[PDB]
């Protein structure tokens, strides 16, 4: 309990202070607690297509970041091949 | 001279004293991950201690650095005594 | 008579040649320590071909008014 | 369909002591410009791998006695050795293009190829099926990928216009 | 003469088949100076058979 | 010099073969052809470093010449 | 070349029985040698430190990364010969050192994950590659599932490596939350000074460094290297450390950190002190790897650290292979076999090895004095360069701690040599069996390099002053 | 930014202070990854960027493969021992 | 120099050292072997609380005090503070010689730590890399890292002193004949 409590308080306050760029410590947390103001949403007319998040993900993942896709294929090959080697005893 | 110095304090500030000093410090370093009953929760608690200690140590040494020094002397004692 | 040493002059010239080469290595070493840790160009550091760092973004809804300098 | 660059590049960057031809040469030009030195290196690796395992089996056999390796390993040996040899030759040619090695014959062949294409009206480096933005993405993915030959193979196949030469 | 000593002159246990017995399990020496195998062919003889 | 480098690299190669024979608890003259193979192989390695260094010295000399 | 290897091996191994595993390892060994011979000319592209970005801006290729690639291959052609060339053609050494089917595939996949890390230019490639290197090495520990200790080892390494992958991803997402970027090239003197990113980047360094055994989380990795088989310990102990340290050296993240200074000091003290009472070999060599990780951590704080790192990582890898190889050769001359996986455990089993094979002990002495930093062995010229860099940049207390750590580590390094040159009753006088040729020549070649590679130091300096400047 | 940090912290604490079994450890790992993805997707919305969602989908893939490998490793442990006791790894 | 505030720093240092004792107490209660609870933290702990507090009090009190008595900022202060800390830690073992030894050797280590600058980090501008080096050009004052072919004689006589062979003017020219 003492260590749980100390760890809770410190880890929470640090995980909240970390996201800000102010130099004074206490203000880094008081900035995280500043969730006070509303975000305006304006409407423009420049988007012409019906692109959604999944289409964008496909476009960048298969064009701009192809290498990560062609490495995730090998991660999945590990997901196939390691569990077999571990479970399946190739005695023959 | 020959006994109390050449074979006394000058072996203590040297082979004999360093040997005893390292005997203890090594036996306290390794008797740290004490229980082999579960190596997982222990090393897990060691993560939590280290992360917390570094967050708090950096906090102290931001505000003043001549205060964290004894914290580190004592930590070395706790780890090596 | 069997004493046939190298003269004073040739000895001094040889030692001078050695010291000269050592000083040459000294200057080369300083000059390289300076050539490194000198700021390079973007092309030598990141990309010889697309040397324009400026990031052009997406194109599916390119809004006139989004470019800036 | 316009084949006009979207993004600036360098003009005649010097990767070496000798002039430049292309910075992202197409697979065709790299294979058609190969010297016989490259095909000999192909056959050197093609013969040196299976010979390497025979040499090794002579040195420390797999059982107590020497026996020549089975044709199964020799076939797989020859395939991988051709792959190693082609990767080396694709690299040696690519570096003749970048300006890292001697590239006199390749300079003249490109000057002849390009003038003939301008005479015929063709776009230098060719015409593509793709939109220009994918052309730029392809050149960005594929440029100088031969430096990663130890890890992965990657190859240009797109006929983009972002080769590292002056506009004409 | 031969009694096994260490890097620091400390006493060391000489390891044999003697102390892979069932008497020297269920002790709490650290992972460094335990000497119980758990994978010896004296303990793992009848192993998933 | 080249020739001095090659003899030295061959000398390391004979030391590898000799040390390998001794680690096998054999006589030093077990398989003499291994001395020749180790010689040429390490000689090629020293030769490669010889040509690499020559190319690099030429480069810095070329930097000074274009100055 | 790695990929076509990994792709071809999957098919070729599925088509192949358990009895071809040694020949398949031999094949990929020779193939890697042909790569390293025939494609090595690509170092010319990195003249005058010309640096290239590839696959967009995901990868980065400079002389540093290329040399690390050659080193990882040189390691992987020596680590494969240990599985594919039997030492002695005896039934005992068949049972002791027999490769499994999927092992070689996992090795190459770990090579790939190692190289994607060092070559990474964006955090996304780093996270994908460290997961690849991590998952492959969970399985490598676990592949020998007929042992209890390895099963325990892989399980712990999975959990305590997962926790650190969480820490790394938490740090990356914080950097992105702050700056809207996954690329460190988007930093510079302005952005470093202007923004409080010290916490956000040390968390990256620590989440990467606790995966290599940095103190005070050294114990779990030491329990793993001890509990796993020796021919796996020789791979897991090295390659992950090279990859992550090289990524942290290439990216000049922690220029003058106080936290890193503290932890690196603690590693040198722990790895030097806690390894004195150890009676087991692998724990001794693991604490050695830790103190060397301390020395190499000390050049994360420098901003000009390539030569000192490259020279030390190379001699460390060489000495690390050679010493584990000496321990492997000595199994023939001992009296008691402790396990099917760890035939040799206790240092007092090498007693009298001089009276059996003396030139094996000569190699052990050369390698030990190389670890300690005795000239003219390569270890001197490596620890010298570190001292030059830290004293040139302003770390003085750490240099004294470095000296002190070298002295303290001489004791656990010399324990091996002291017991080895001791005397023994029931010596060896003859043996009609003979150790393999290749493994002897490999060990010899590593010994001769540790001994005589001081001859080429000027030549290496010239090549470095061109291709790295 | 809140919910993700909270799940992450509580799951790290329940990973560290679990004296009971192991499935809690697996679960706490998965929940930590979840909280990360929520942090990142919140930031990706607020910035109207895509790199966050890319890293998120990549995390999902990698976490699923992580659980696959972990649950083969557990099966190996169980092969040899027959019981996964409360305080064994 | 600017004087130190002894009691302000000592009170901060004591609260810090008490907090570190609380953290180490809880961490030991969790990491320990036998049946325990929330009571054992301050009962069964091996003096972690008094260790940390006495050390931080004695160190900072002695450093600020001797910095104010010597009226300087230097390494001798950190030596005295490590001497006090060694006394405190060595008082736990109820022996005179180990108390004296803990004092002297903790003092020498902290005194070295103050000699090198009282930091595990680096200044990064007083270092050789970021500072003038090499040969000074023209008669300019010789800095620390700078090298000089020929040194002034007045600077030598001041830094060293006169006598023992070393003088304001050479010996021959001093005893030259005015001719
Ligand atoms: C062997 C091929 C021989 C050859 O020269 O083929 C030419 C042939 C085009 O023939 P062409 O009619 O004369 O058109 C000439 C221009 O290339 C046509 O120019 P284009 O503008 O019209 O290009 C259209 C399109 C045409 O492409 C297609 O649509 C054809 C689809 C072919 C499917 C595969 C067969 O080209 C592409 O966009 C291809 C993109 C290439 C992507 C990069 C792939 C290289 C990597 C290969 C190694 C694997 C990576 C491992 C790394 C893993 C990471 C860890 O191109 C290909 O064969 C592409 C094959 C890709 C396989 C890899
Ligand atoms: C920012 C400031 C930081 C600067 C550093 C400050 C240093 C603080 C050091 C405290 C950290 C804890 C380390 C203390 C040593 C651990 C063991 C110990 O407590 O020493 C006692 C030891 C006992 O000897 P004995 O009485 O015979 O045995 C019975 C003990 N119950 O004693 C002896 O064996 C006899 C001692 C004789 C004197 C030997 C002197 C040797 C001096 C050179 C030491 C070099 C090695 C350094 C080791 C580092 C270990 C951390
Ligand atoms: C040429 C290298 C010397 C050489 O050839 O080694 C031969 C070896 C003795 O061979 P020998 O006894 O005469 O013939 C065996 C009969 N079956 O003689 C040896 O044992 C060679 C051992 C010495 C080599 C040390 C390395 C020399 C480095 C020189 C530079
Ligand atoms: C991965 C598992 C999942 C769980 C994750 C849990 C959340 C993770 C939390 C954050 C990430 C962990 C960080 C690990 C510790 C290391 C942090 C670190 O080293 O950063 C230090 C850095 C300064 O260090 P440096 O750059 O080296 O030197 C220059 C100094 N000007 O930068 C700094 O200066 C640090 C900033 C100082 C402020 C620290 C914040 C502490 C606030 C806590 C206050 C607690 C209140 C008092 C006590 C409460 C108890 C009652
Ligand atoms: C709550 C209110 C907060 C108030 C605000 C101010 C708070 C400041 C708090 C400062 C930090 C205090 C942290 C205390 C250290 C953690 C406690 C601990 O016990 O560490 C050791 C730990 C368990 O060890 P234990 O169970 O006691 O068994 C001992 C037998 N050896 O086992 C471990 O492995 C964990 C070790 C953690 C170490 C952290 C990193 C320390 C770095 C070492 C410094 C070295 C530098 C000096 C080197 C000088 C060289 C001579
Ligand atoms: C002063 C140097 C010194 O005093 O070095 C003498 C001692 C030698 O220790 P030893 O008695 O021979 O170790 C016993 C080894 N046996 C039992 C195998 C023989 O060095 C040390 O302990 C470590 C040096 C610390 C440097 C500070
Ligand atoms: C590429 C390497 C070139 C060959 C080389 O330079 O290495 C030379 C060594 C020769 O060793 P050996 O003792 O004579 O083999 C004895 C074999 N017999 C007894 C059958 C004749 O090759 C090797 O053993 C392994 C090379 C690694
Ligand atoms: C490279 C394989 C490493 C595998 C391990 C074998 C050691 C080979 C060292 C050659 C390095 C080189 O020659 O290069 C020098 C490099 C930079 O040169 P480079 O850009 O990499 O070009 C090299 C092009 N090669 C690959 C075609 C030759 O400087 C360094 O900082 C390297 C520091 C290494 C110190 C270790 C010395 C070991 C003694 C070697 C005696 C032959
Ligand atoms: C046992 C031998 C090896 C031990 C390791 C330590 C060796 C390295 C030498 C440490 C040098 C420390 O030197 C450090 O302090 C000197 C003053 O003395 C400073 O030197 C500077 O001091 C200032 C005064 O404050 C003056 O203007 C002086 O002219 C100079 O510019 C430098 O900022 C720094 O170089």
């Amino acid at each position: 309990l003492p260590l749980v409590l100390i760890s809770l308080i410190v880890l929470t306050i640090s995980g909240l202070m970390i996201y800000s760029n102010d130099s004074i410590l206490i203000n880094k947390l008081l900035e995280a607690f500043g969730n006070d103001y509303n975000t305006i949403i304006t409407q423009d007319w420049f988007n012409i297509e019906n692109t959604t998040l999944l289409t964008t993900i496909g476009n960048v993942l298969l064009t701009n970041n192809a290498f990560i896709l062609l490495v995730l294929a090998i991660v999945l090959l590990l997901g196939i091949i390691g569990p077999i080697s571990i479970t399946m005893k190739h005695k023959e | 001279i020959a006994h109390h110095v050449d074979k006394g304090s000058l072996y203590r500030l040297g082979p004999v004293g360093i040997n005893r000093l390292l005997n203890k410090a090594s036996y306290n370093v390794i008797n740290l991950s004490s229980n082999t009953r579960s190596s997982l929760s222990m090393n897990s608690m060691l993560i939590l201690i280290t992360i917390v200690s570094l967050l708090l140590l950096v906090l102290v040494m931001n505000v003043n650095f001549i205060i964290v020094i004894p914290v580190l002397i004592s930590i070395l004692y706790i780890l090596f005594s | 008579t069997f004493f046939h040493p190298k003269s004073r002059e040739d000895i001094l010239n040889e030692e001078a040649k050695i010291v000269q080469a050592l000083n040459n290595q000294r200057e080369l070493t300083i000059k390289m320590h300076e050539l490194k840790r000198e700021e390079k160009d973007y092309a030598h550091s990141y990309s010889p071909l697309f040397s324009d760092p400026v990031p052009q973004g997406g194109s599916i809804g390119k809004a006139p008014g989004s470019s800036r300098e | 369909s316009s084949s006009t660059p979207l993004v600036k590049t360098s003009v005649n960057y010097s990767y070496g002591d000798y002039p430049l031809i292309d910075a992202d040469p197409h697979f065709k030009r790299v294979v058609g410009y190969m010297r016989p030195s490259d095909y000999g290196v192909i056959g050197l690796a093609t013969a040196a791998l299976p010979a390497g395992i025979c040499f090794a089996e002579w040195l420390d056999p797999v059982k107590g006695k020497f026996a020549r390796p089975s044709v199964k390993f020799l076939r797989v040996a020859t395939m991988l050795g051709f792959a190693v040899g082609f990767g080396a030759a694709y690299a040696r040619s690519s570096l003749r293009f970048f300006g890292v090695t001697e590239n006199a014959r390749e300079y003249k062949k490109d000057e002849a190829q390009m003038a003939a294409r301008k005479a015929a009206g063709l776009e230098p480096y060719g015409t593509s099926s793709l939109t220009p933005e994918l052309q730029e993405i392809a050149a960005k993915n594929s440029a100088h990928s031969i430096a990663g030959l130890f890890i992965f193979p990657w190859f240009n196949f797109v006929n983009h216009p972002y080769h590292g030469r002056e506009q004409k | 003469d031969p009694i096994p000593s260490g890097a620091l002159g400390q006493k060391v246990p000489h390891v044999d088949e003697s102390h892979q017995d069932l008497l020297f399990r269920t002790s709490h020496m650290v992972e460094d100076l335990e000497t119980y195998d758990e994978d010896s062919p004296i303990n793992t003889s009848d192993a998933n058979t | 010099a080249l020739f001095t480098s090659l003899v030295g690299a061959s000398g390391l190669g004979f030391a590898t073969k000799f040390l390998s024979n001794k680690i096998r608890l054999k006589p030093a003259g077990y398989y003499p052809l291994g001395y020749v193979f180790s010689g040429v192989a390490w000689a090629g390695l020293g030769l490669v470093l010889h040509n690499v260094h020559q190319h690099s010295l030429e480069v810095l000399e070329k930097k000074k010449t274009a100055l | 070349m790695l990929i076509l290897a990994i792709i071809s091996l999957i098919t070729f191994v599925s088509m192949s029985k358990l009895s071809d595993n040694r020949a398949i390892i031999r094949l990929i060994n020779i193939y890697l040698i042909l790569v390293l011979v025939l494609d090595s000319f690509l170092y010319l592209l990195f003249l005058n430190n010309q640096t290239y970005t590839v696959m967009g801006e995901l990868l980065i290729f400079n002389s540093f990364t290329f040399y690390i690639d050659m080193l990882i291959y040189f390691i992987m052609i020596v680590i494969s010969s240990l599985y594919g060339y039997n030492l002695y053609n005896n039934n005992l050494y068949k049972t002791l050192f027999e490769p499994k089917k999927e092992l070689i595939i996992l090795f190459l996949i770990n090579i790939l994950g190692a190289l994607l890390i060092v070559h990474s230019n964006d955090f996304i490639t780093l996270f994908v590659a460290i997961e690849l290197q991590s998952y492959s090495i969970y399985l490598i520990t676990a592949i020998y599932n007929s042992s209890y200790k390895a099963s325990k080892a892989s399980m712990l390494y999975f959990f305590m490596g997962g926790i650190l992958s969480i820490l790394i991803a938490y740090s990356i997402n914080t950097y992105y939350s702050v700056l809207n970027s996954y690329t460190l090239h988007s930093l510079d003197s302005l952005i470093i000074n202007t923004l409080d990113l010290n916490l956000i980047l040390i968390a990256l360094s620590l989440g990467l460094l606790f995966k290599i055994g940095i103190a005070p989380l050294h114990k779990w990795l030491i329990s793993i290297y001890e509990n796993t088989p020796i021919l796996i310990t020789i791979y897991i102990s090295l390659i992950p450390k090279i990859s992550i340290l090289s990524y942290l050296v290439l990216s000049n993240i922690s220029i003058n950190s106080l936290v890193i200074s503290i932890l690196a000091i603690l590693t040198l003290l722990v790895g030097s002190v806690g390894g004195l009472l150890q009676i087991k070999i692998k724990r001794l060599l693991a604490f050695s790897g830790l103190t060397n990780a301390g020395y190499m951590m000390l050049l994360l704080l420098l901003n000009n650290n390539e030569f000192s790192y490259l020279y030390y990582i190379t001699q460390y890898s060489i000495s690390h292979l050679a010493i584990f190889m000496i321990i492997i050769f000595s199994i023939y001359y001992i009296n008691y076999i402790n396990n099917q996986y760890n035939p040799i455990i206790y240092v007092n089993q090498l007693k009298g090895l001089i009276h059996d094979n003396a030139y094996l002990v000569l190699s052990m002495a050369i390698v030990v004095f190389s670890f300690i930093g005795i000239p003219p062995l390569l270890g001197f010229f490596g620890k010298l360069n570190i001292l030059m860099s830290i004293l040139n940049n302003g770390y003085y207390f750490i240099s004294i701690v470095l000296i002190v750590a070298s002295l303290i580590s001489a004791l656990y390094y010399l324990y091996l040599l002291n017991v080895s040159i001791q005397d023994k009753n029931n010596i060896l006088i003859n043996s009609n069996e003979t150790v393999s040729s290749v493994l002897s020549y490999i060990l010899s070649s590593l010994i001769i390099l540790i001994t005589f590679g001081f001859i080429y130091n000027s030549l290496i300096i010239d090549i470095f002053n061109v291709y790295f400047n | 930014m809140f919910i993700g940090t909270i799940i992450l912290v509580l799951s790290f604490l329940g990973f560290v202070f679990n004296r009971r079994n192991i499935i809690l450890a697996f679960i706490c790992l998965e929940t930590m990854l979840l909280g990360i993805n929520l942090i990142l997707l919140r930031n990706s919305v607020l910035f109207d960027d895509i790199s966050g969602s890319l890293f998120a989908i990549v995390i999902i893939i990698l976490a699923g493969v992580e659980s696959a490998i972990g649950l083969s490793l557990l099966v190996s442990y169980y092969r040899l021992r027959g019981v996964i006791n409360s305080y064994g790894i | 120099f600017h004087p130190y505030n002894t009691l302000g720093l000592a009170t901060q240092s004591a609260m810090v050292g008490l907090g570190a004792g609380v953290v180490a107490a809880a961490a030991r209660n969790s990491l320990a072997t036998g049946p325990r609870n929330i009571l054992t933290t301050f009962s069964k702990s091996g003096g972690v609380v008094t260790i940390f507090t006495g050390a931080s009090i004695a160190y900072v009190f002695t450093y600020c005090s001797a910095a104010n008595l010597r009226e300087r900022k230097d390494g001798w202060n950190h030596m005295w503070a490590g001497a006090a800390t060694g006394a405190v830690l060595g008082a736990r073992t109820k022996l005179v010689p180990a108390f004296i030894g803990w004092t002297v050797l903790c003092g020498a280590a902290c005194g070295l730590f103050g000699w090198t600058g009282a930091r595990f980090n680096a200044d990064r501008k007083a270092s050789l890399e970021q500072s003038p080096k090499g040969f000074v050009q023209e008669d300019a004052h010789q800095t620390f890292w700078e090298v000089v072919h020929r040194r002034p004689l007045s600077l030598t006589v001041e830094q060293l002193g006169e006598g023992r062979g070393i003088n304001a003017v050479p010996i021959a020219t001093a005893t030259e004949a005015p001719n």
